[PDB]
């Protein structure tokens, strides 16, 4: 039982660790304009107005 | 005389400059960058 306790929360507290990169990954996608829209935005119009 | 960073390039048998004057002037104001005339057909 103590041994099943043992693996058992190993893998829960690294559960935590996989996944902090997961939420990252998906809160920059979610924060991400596409490059087809952006590169001309940012090339064609100089500065603004 | 002093040191600058800046690029040198040979054309023909002549050593000019080649600057691109865009990021250091023109940038983040609010006039239009020179070379970027128009044409009437």
């Amino acid at each position: 039982a103590i041994q099943q306790m043992a693996r058992n929360l190993r893998t829960v507290l690294d559960s935590f660790e996989r996944g902090t990169a997961d939420q990252l990954l998906g809160v920059l996608l979610e924060k991400a304009p596409p490059l087809s829209l952006l590169s001309p935005i940012n090339k064609f119009q100089p500065e603004g107005h | 005389n002093a040191r600058v960073p800046a690029d040198l390039v040979i054309v023909g048998d002549k050593l000019v400059f080649l600057e691109a004057l865009e990021r250091r002037v023109y940038q983040a104001t609010r006039v239009a960058y020179p070379l970027i005339g128009n044409i009437d057909i």
